RNA sequence: GAGACCGAUAGCGCACAAGUAGAGUGAUCGAAAGAUGAAAAGCACUUUGAAAAGAGGGUUAAAUAGCACGUGAAAUUGUUGAAAGGGAAGCGCUUGUGACCAGACUUGCGCCCGGCGGAUCAUCCGGUGUUCUCACCGGUGCACUCCGCCGGGCUCAGGCCAG
RNA sequence: UGAGCCCGGGUCGAACGGCCUCUAGUGCAGAUCUUGGUGGUAGUAGCAAAU
C-alpha cells in the first residue's frame, strides 16, 4: 500500500475552457477569456445558445481543489532539499521537477523522491536507464 | 507508436536548386505544376515544346483568362497560356539536376521527378513590385522490384 | 515575546517560508518538525520546541529547546539518542517530552515513525537497486545530440549504401564466393561472368 | 603488434555452434513491435517480454541471461526504448559450456 | 497496531448497516425450471437445487440431457417457470456440499519462460465429474418419470415474432 | 563622476555614411539603417552553367551560424499527407467515427523459526566535546536485550469500475 | 470559476526565477489611430509619369 490519501472523488463542474468571445474569428484576439462590456453584446446579456460566462457557481470543492487525477497536488522542486520537505506529507503531494534543473540534480530528486515514497510527475525528462 | 514515411536514399535521389531567380511566381508555380509527377525527357519535351511554340500550360489556381484554345483539351483547363521564361528556368534547373544525378552514378533514362516546389523569393525594393521566386526540385529514380525467393521448409 | 515574533514572521517576511499556489505554506527550517508554516510548528515563534532529526550515520535524535537557552543560539538544542526499537523510542519520546504541549509531542511520534519508516523503505530500495543493476544515467547534452546528429548525416552521405552494397556483391560474384553453379543468380549470368 | 583479441576474447574468437537467440525489452517496455521486428531480423530468435502485468516480478538481465544459457541459447539481445521508440541496444554473449556469460556490448539505436 | 499514525488519517464512522438474509421470490423454490438469460448458456433450461445468499442461485442443468454444469447464477439473471421438477432421491447434503461458498473458488526459471504465451485451458475434475454424475443420477430418473420434460430440458428457450413477454404466463 | 532613467518603432532628428542621403527657387524641411563566429578558420578542390545560382566536398562545437549571416513570432505563400464541400461559412450543448497521443495503486507492512554480523547490550576499559549530563570516537566480547542481513512459514492491508 | 500558472517534446545559446516589501513611461480589438510588413482584387485593367 502507497498510493495518494483517501478523498472524495474528484467532480469536475466543467472540463472546457472558457474562450474569448469572437476570438476564433480573429488572429489578433486571444483565447483568454476576457469579460464582454458592451451593451448589446448577448454573451454578456446571457442569450440562448451563446458562450457562458465564468461565475463562481463552476468553482472546485475544497477537499479535492488543486488535486492530481492521482489524488496528489502538485510540489515544484528545483533541488533536493525541496523534496525533503515533503517527508511528512508523501500521500498528500507530488513532486513536480522544474523546468530548469539539469539532469543529474534530477537524478539526484528522483532517488530521493524514490526513498521518501513521494511520487514524480516529470520522472521521463532527460534521464534513461543504464544496465 | 507512428513512424514517419522515411526519406529515400541519398544515393537514389538527386536535387537541384534555384534561388532569388528574377521570374514570376504565379507564372512559374503552373509550370512547375504542370510538369509534377512526370517523367524527365517528357519534361523536358515539353518544357523545349512551350519554349518553341507547340504545347500549353493550364492554369488552376492563379488562373488568368487569356487564351481559350485546343490545347486544353488533354488537361481539362479552358484556360491555357504559354510562359517562357519560366520555362528556361525550369529547363536549366533540370539539366542541373541531370548534371548531379550523372556525377552521383543515377542512371539517367529513369528518372522522374518525385517533387518541385516554387516559394517566394524576397521582393525587389525599387509601387511596382517585383516578385521573385525560389525553386527546388528533386529527381529520383524509378522504383526497382526484386521477385521473392520461395520459403524452405523447416 | 513569543507573539510578537510570531506577527513579524507570518504578516511580514521569513526566510524559512516556502509559500504555494496549493493552498499551503512549508517551513524550509530543518529544526521544523512538520515542514508547515503554522502557529504550532514554529521552531523560531515557539520558545519551548521539540523535533525528531537523523543523523547521516542512521542514528534518531531528539532535539529540545528550551527558552533558558534562547539568547544562546550555538545552544539552542539538546540532543538526546532515540532507541532502535521503535516501541522504546516512542516511550522515550514520551518520558522527555513530559509537560509539552499535546501538538509537539504528536507530531514528534509522527516523525519517529515517518523516519523509521523511509529508513526501511531506503534498505528495501538499496537491495533492488543492487540486485537489478539498472541504474539512471543523464541522456545526452543538446551539443553533443547536434554534433552526432551532423555528422551522422555527413557520414550517412560519404557511405554510399547502396553503391557499397552492389558493388561487394558484384566483387563477391566475381571471384567465386556464391561457388560454381551459384543458386543466387541466372545461369546466363554466370555464364557471362565466365 | 590480432593476439590481444583471440586473449580477451577466446569465446568470440572451434566453429561457433548454430545461434539461438533471445530478444527482449526493458522493464516495463512497450516496443513489442519493434522489439519483434529486431528478433525477426535474426534468424532462430524468439521474443519473450519481461514483466507480464504491470505488477509483476521484475528480472534481471542477469538472471535472464542464466536462465537462456541453462536453455542452450546463444546470446541474449535487449531494446531499451526512450519515448516509445528503440533507443539501445544491449549484446550479451551467453556462450557454453563451462565458459561464463560473455562481453557485453551496448550500442545506441538513433535512427 | 505496530505504527503509531504518521498522518492525520481519520477513521470512518460505525455505519449502522447489518446483514439481513436475502429473501427470494416466491416462484424460486426447490426444484424449479428455470430460464437463463445471460452468460455462455443463455436461454437454457436448468433445474434450481438450492437457494444460496445474496441473490445467488445454485442450479445443474442434467449434463446428459442440456451441458449445463454445476453452477451457481445470480437470480435477477433467470426467469422461473410454472413447472418444478421433484427432488426426491437427489442427496440433499451432497446439494449443502457443493452449496459451500468455496467448492467455486480454484519468480524462477519457468516463470519467466511462461510470460507471453497463452494460458493453458484446465480440465475439469474427478470428483467435481463424480459430484456432477451423483446429483444427476436421481434428478435425470425423477425427469424421465415426468412425462414429456426430458425433451422440454434439452431445448433452448427462444423469442419468436409476436411473441410480448409482459403477456406471457411464464 | 554618477543614476530605483531608455534600450534600436525606445533613448537626442542622429548607437551605423546624420544635420548625412534626399526634397524645395529660397527661407527651410529632413529620414531609414545595430548583432556571423571564441577565432575568418569568410567554403580550397571536382563538376553543371553566364546566375546576387546549384550538386558533391571542405572549415567549425555547430553552416537548418555562409558577410541574404545570434534567436527567428504572426499576417501571407509553396510541397506532401488526411478529411470535407459545391443555393454562405464561423459559434454554443451532446454523443459517434477515423487518426494521433498519454498510460491507472509510486503497488507494502507485520508476526513465527534457523543461521550470520553489529550495537544505544556489558553496572568492561580508555579518550574527546559539552548546554555538565548529555552526545561522539577507540578496544574488548555475545550471558541478557535490541537492531539489521540471508534462507523458510503464515496472516493482513491494498487503487478504480460493474452486478 | 477566471485573468493565468506548472510540467513534457523540439529549437536555442547566457542569463533568469519564486517569495516579502518598494517603485512605475505597468496590461488594447477598435481611435477614417502611428510605424513596419503582408493580401483578395489580379497576372486584372493596361503598355500611360517612373521603372
Ligand atoms: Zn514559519
Amino acid at each position: 500500500m502507497v498510493a495518494a490519501k483517501k478523498h472524495v472523488p474528484i467532480v469536475k463542474k466543467r472540463t472546457k475552457r472558457f474562450m474569448r468571445h469572437q476570438s476564433d474569428r480573429f488572429k489578433c484576439l486571444d483565447s483568454a477569456w476576457r469579460k464582454p462590456k458592451g451593451i448589446d453584446n448577448r454573451v454578456r446579456r446571457r442569450f440562448k445558445g451563446n458562450l457562458a460566462m465564468p461565475s463562481i457557481g463552476y468553482g472546485s470543492n475544497k477537499k479535492t481543489k488543486h488535486m492530481m487525477p492521482s489524488g496528489h497536488k502538485a510540489f515544484l522542486v528545483h533541488n533536493v532539499k525541496d523534496v525533503e520537505l515533503l517527508l511528512m506529507h508523501n500521500r498528500t503531494y507530488a513532486a513536480e521537477i522544474a523546468h530548469n534543473v539539469s539532469s543529474r540534480k534530477r537524478i539526484d530528486i528522483i532517488t530521493r523522491a524514490k526513498q521518501l515514497g513521494v511520487k514524480v510527475t516529470n520522472a521521463k525528462a532527460k534521464v534513461t536507464t543504464e544496465v | 507508436v507512428r513512424y514517419a514515411a522515411t526519406e529515400i536514399a541519398p544515393t537514389k535521389s538527386a536535387r537541384a536548386r534555384g534561388s532569388y531567380l528574377r521570374v514570376s511566381f504565379k507564372n512559374t508555380r503552373e509550370t512547375a505544376q504542370a510538369i509534377n509527377g512526370w517523367k524527365l525527357q517528357r519534361a523536358l519535351t515539353f518544357l523545349q515544346n512551350v519554349i518553341d511554340k507547340k504545347e500549353a500550360v493550364p492554369m488552376r489556381r492563379y488562373a488568368g483568362s487569356t487564351g481559350r484554345t485546343a490545347q486544353g483539351k488533354q488537361w481539362g483547363v479552358s484556360r491555357a497560356r504559354w510562359p517562357v521564361k519560366s520555362a528556361q528556368f525550369l529547363i536549366g534547373l533540370l539539366k542541373n539536376a541531370e548534371a548531379n544525378a550523372d556525377a552521383k552514378g543515377l542512371d539517367t533514362g529513369n528518372l522522374i521527378i518525385k517533387h518541385i516546389q516554387v516559394n517566394q523569393a524576397p521582393k525587389q525594393r525599387r509601387p511596382y513590385m517585383s516578385n521573385p521566386c525560389h525553386i527546388e526540385l528533386i529527381l529520383t529514380e524509378a522504383e526497382e522490384t526484386v521477385q521473392k525467393s520461395e520459403a524452405v521448409v523447416r | 515575546s513569543d507573539e510578537i515574533v510570531w506577527q513579524i514572521i507570518n504578516q511580514q517576511f521569513c526566510a524559512f517560508k516556502l509559500k504555494t499556489t496549493k493552498g499551503q505554506n512549508f517551513c524550509r527550517n530543518e529544526y521544523s518538525v512538520s515542514g508547515l508554516c503554522n502557529r504550532q510548528s514554529c521552531p523560531l515563534a515557539n520558545s519551548r520546541y521539540a523535533t525528531v532529526r537523523q543523523s547521516p550515520k542512521g542514528t534518531i535524535y531528539l532535539y529540545i529547546k528550551t527558552i533558558e537557552r534562547s539568547h544562546m543560539p550555538s545552544k539552542w538544542w539538546e540532543k538526546i539518542k532515540l532507541s532502535q526499537n521503535y516501541q522504546k523510542a516512542l516511550e522515550q519520546i514520551d518520558q522527555r517530552l513530559q509537560f509539552f504541549p499535546k501538538f509537539l509531542i504528536h507530531k514528534c511520534k509522527q516523525r519517529l515513525t515517518r523516519l523509521v519508516q523511509v529508513a526501511i523503505r531506503m534498505r528495501r530500495i538499496a537491495a533492488e537497486e543492487a540486485r537489478l543493476g539498472e541504474k539512471l544515467v543523464p541522456k545526452m547534452a543538446p551539443k553533443i545530440k547536434k554534433r552526432e546528429e551532423a555528422r551522422e548525416r555527413k557520414a550517412l552521405a560519404a557511405a554510399k549504401l547502396e553503391r557499397t552494397i552492389e558493388r561487394e556483391l558484384l566483387d563477391r560474384l566475381r571471384q567465386g564466393a556464391y561457388g560454381d553453379q551459384p543458386l543466387n543468380c541466372n545461369p546466363q549470368i554466370w555464364k557471362k561472368v565466365l | 603488434l590480432p593476439d590481444s583479441l583471440t586473449s580477451q576474447f577466446p569465446n568470440l574468437f572451434e566453429p561457433p555452434p548454430v545461434p539461438k537467440i533471445l530478444v527482449t525489452t526493458g522493464i516495463n517496455g512497450t516496443i513489442h513491435k519493434e522489439a519483434e521486428e529486431i528478433a525477426s531480423i535474426f534468424p532462430n530468435a524468439t521474443y519473450i517480454r519481461r514483466t507480464a502485468h504491470r505488477y509483476a516480478y521484475k528480472y534481471s538481465v542477469r538472471e535472464i541471461a542464466k536462465f537462456a544459457k541453462n536453455r542452450g541459447y546463444t546470446a541474449l539481445l535487449v531494446v531499451q526504448e526512450d519515448q516509445k521508440r528503440p533507443s539501445r541496444l544491449v549484446v550479451v554473449h551467453l556462450n557454453g559450456e563451462g565458459v561464463p556469460p560473455g562481453p557485453t556490448l551496448t550500442y545506441t539505436i538513433r535512427n | 497496531q505496530k505504527w503509531y499514525p504518521a498522518e492525520d488519517e481519520a477513521q470512518p464512522k460505525k455505519v449502522r448497516k447489518a446483514v439481513r438474509p436475502w429473501t427470494p421470490r416466491k416462484s424460486l423454490q426447490p426444484g424449479t425450471v428455470l430460464i437463463l438469460l445471460a452468460g455462455r448458456f443463455r436461454g437454457k433450461r436448468v433445474v434450481l437445487l438450492k437457494c444460496l445468499d445474496q441473490g445467488v442461485l445454485l442450479v445443474t442443468g442434467p449434463f446428459k440431457i442440456n451441458g449445463v454444469p454445476l453452477r451457481r447464477v445470480n437470480a435477477r439473471y433467470v426467469i422461473a417457470t410454472s413447472v418444478k421438477v421433484d427432488l426426491t432421491g437427489v442427496d440433499q447434503a451432497k446439494i449443502d456440499e457443493v452449496a459451500q461458498p468455496k467448492y467455486f473458488t480454484a519468480a524462477s526459471e519457468e516463470a519467466f519462460f511462461k510470460q507471453g504465451e497463452k494460458p493453458q485451458k484446465k480440465p475439469v475434475s474427478s470428483t467435481r465429474a463424480a459430484d456432477q454424475k451423483a446429483i444427476d443420477k436421481a434428478l435425470i430418473a425423477n425427469i424421465k418419470k415426468v412425462d414429456m420434460l426430458a425433451s422440454y430440458l434439452a431445448s433452448s428457450f427462444s423469442l419468436r415474432k409476436g411473441d410480448k413477454p409482459h403477456l406471457m404466463k411464464f
